[PDB]
């Protein structure tokens, strides 16, 4: 069996239902009628990948969530290739992860993002996400000296 | 009282070291086995990684505290607690 | 800067990143620091506790607290556990008792787990003052009522702290005694007598390496519905039969087994 | 807040918890009759020459108390009219022989 996803931007994919209810967001539309599925919320490059990640783990084990607490080294290699993308896809790989209600791919994403926060500086992290500094030079200067851990 | 909780006032035990194969310390109860390692070092003007503080010729942790050794290791006995350091 | 995606980040970065991260933007500063982040600060072997630190501390709003072998004054121990409401585990292991009275004061917050192994100073008078409800005129206001988890290893308490547990602690479940070492038999047998909220409230008891405990403890604890956790490690007065014992005896109606050792566990 | 050590090479005297008044917080205290024995010297030249050492009384009954809650004395070395102390500080350690070294933690 399959079913017809529509992106916002209007194109149409053939996935898998089994793949498809990765997404706790399709599996409660399928349940609720039938009788394509648009997905006002997410582009078509973006739902191009999205079924990407979920055909690969279709058939994970479920995890074991306790002792199981959050951590960022938990990454699995083919997850990591997959998400050498630019910034930008990274972000919108979250949100759609978010309106699909994918934990497996909001985790890894954002263990990502979190890898390329641990260990740099306040100004590497802006050069790394282009943040604009606001802190009045007594308020950048008073926060930092504000707190030591 | 602002100050009743410094180490100064802590009930005192005595120990004596040895040289793993003659030193008498007095220190507060919670004073740590890093702490008297400290202690050895300035007195032969050695570095923390070449002097170890043993008993039963087991190296002890350093973050565990005198009164604990004392109770797991010297209940019941006399003073002063008798330890070992040795120099490699 | 989508707030909520932002905040999903956060929860896998650790304190110190996170520090880091306030420093970042003046948003971050204000995310980074949400109480849902903090719930709770670890300060242990903490040299220098600055008045900003407190502050910190204060704006973080943590439910769970560790302040061991810190040495906290009872000034700076008193401003936090009066800014902080919602604080219901308290770790103050290796302090002074000067420090711990501060939870004299009647603006303690109700705690559920206390830990005061090693404090030095803390001993059965000192217990009566932590314990002792405050002034009234009428002829239980403790603040250590809904305490479930205390901590008593290597203090200089005898049988008479005992009595005032079992009086002040209807919901205490998890009690350690390690290296107590005037504690007996005896104590067991006033926890788990008929008529006490302890006899049925506790699920754990750990005397490891107390040196006056022997076997006959074994017959008092018989007498607990809700015994889960024996710990009688290193009680070189305690006989590994006397344990097989007690896991005889008790078979009928409930299943124990010794994991290692002394210690004794339902299965 | 630092911890401070006593070292010798000989033995060295017992010293004893004690809080001796309601008005102070606990500390440390020899018997004044070891100090003595130590330095060789008598109760007047100690006081004498060396007047700014704190010399107090406690009860006996009170003494043993204070001391019987430790789990480091034994019965036998617990001592125990009155019993004389002398305070625990570092002035009187370097009098009787030993060095004083202070450790932060």
């Amino acid at each position: 069996p399959s079913i017809k996803l529509q992106s916002s931007d209007g194109e149409i994919f053939e996935v898998d239902v089994e793949i498809a209810k990765q997404s706790v967001t399709i599996k409660t539309m399928l349940e609720d009628l039938g009788m394509p599925v648009p997905l006002p919320n997410v582009n078509a490059a973006i739902l191009k990948k999205v079924i990407q990640w979920c055909t690969h783990h279709k058939d994970d084990p479920p995890p074991p969530e306790d002792n199981k607490e959050k951590r960022t080294d938990d990454i699995p290699v083919w997850d990591q290739e997959f998400l050498k993308v630019d910034q930008g896809t990274l972000f919108e790989l979250i949100l759609a992860a978010n309106y699909l209600d994918i934990k497996g791919l909001l985790d890894v994403t954002c263990k990502t993002v979190a890898n390329m926060i641990k260990g740099k500086t306040p100004e590497e992290i802006r050069k790394t996400f282009n943040i604009k500094n606001d802190f009045t030079e007594e308020e950048e200067a008073q926060v930092r000296k504000e707190n030591q851990w | 009282h602002s100050k009743a909780h410094y180490y100064r006032y802590d009930e005192q035990l005595n120990l004596c070291l040895e040289r793993l194969s003659n030193k008498y310390v007095r220190c507060s109860v919670r004073a740590e086995v890093r702490h008297l390692r400290r202690v050895l070092c300035h007195r032969l003007m050695l570095n923390p990684q070449h002097v170890q503080l043993l008993f039963d010729n087991e190296v002890l942790p350093d973050h565990m505290t005198m009164k604990q050794i004392w109770l797991s290791r010297w209940f019941g006995k006399p003073s002063p607690l008798l330890l070992q350091y040795s120099v490699k | 800067m989508h707030r909520e995606v932002w905040m999903a980040v956060f929860s896998y970065l650790s304190h110190q990143d996170l520090c880091v991260c306030m420093r970042v933007c003046r948003t971050w500063n204000r995310w980074c620091c949400d109480k849902r982040l903090w719930t709770r600060i670890d300060l242990n072997h903490c040299k220098s506790i600055t008045p900003l630190m407190l502050s910190g501390i204060i704006r973080r709003q943590p439910v769970s607290l560790d302040l061991s072998w810190t040495n906290i004054s009872k000034k700076q121990l008193s401003w936090l556990i009066n800014r902080l409401p919602g604080l219901r585990d308290l770790v103050l292991s290796g302090c002074s008792w000067i420090a711990v009275s501060a939870l004299c004061s009647s603006s303690c917050p109700l705690l559920r787990t206390l830990d005061v192994q090693w404090v030095e100073g803390l001993k059965d008078a000192q217990m009566r003052d932590l314990l002792s409800p405050p002034t009234d005129n009428r002829p239980n206001r403790s603040k250590l009522r809904n305490i479930v988890e205390l901590r008593l290893a290597g203090l200089d308490i005898t049988d008479a702290s005992l009595r005032l547990i079992i009086r002040h602690m209807p919901l205490l479940s998890k009690l350690h005694l390690s290296y107590c070492n005037h504690v007996t038999d005896q104590s067991i047998n006033l926890l788990t007598a008929v008529g006490t909220t302890t006899r049925d409230s506790l699920t754990e008891i750990n005397l490891s390496d107390c040196n006056k405990v022997t076997d006959q403890c074994l017959s008092f604890f018989k007498r607990c519905g809700n015994i889960c956790h024996i710990d009688l490690r290193y009680c070189k007065q305690v006989t590994k039969e006397g344990c097989e014992q007690f896991i005889a005896e008790m078979s009928v109606s409930v299943q124990f087994g010794q994991v290692e050792e002394k210690l004794l566990q339902k299965l | 807040d630092d911890f401070m050590f006593e070292l010798s090479d000989k033995p060295l005297l017992p010293c004893y918890n004690l809080q001796v008044s309601v008005s102070r917080g606990p500390c440390n205290w020899f018997l004044f009759s070891d100090v003595l024995k130590r330095l060789k010297l008598s109760s007047r030249i100690f006081q004498a020459r060396f007047p700014h050492f704190e010399i107090t009384t406690m009860p006996k009954a009170e003494f043993y108390r204070q001391v019987a809650s430790s789990q480091l004395l034994t019965p036998a070395e617990r001592p125990g009219e009155t019993v004389e102390l002398v305070r625990y500080e570092p002035d009187l350690l370097r009098l009787l022989g030993s060095e004083v070294e202070f450790q932060s933690c």
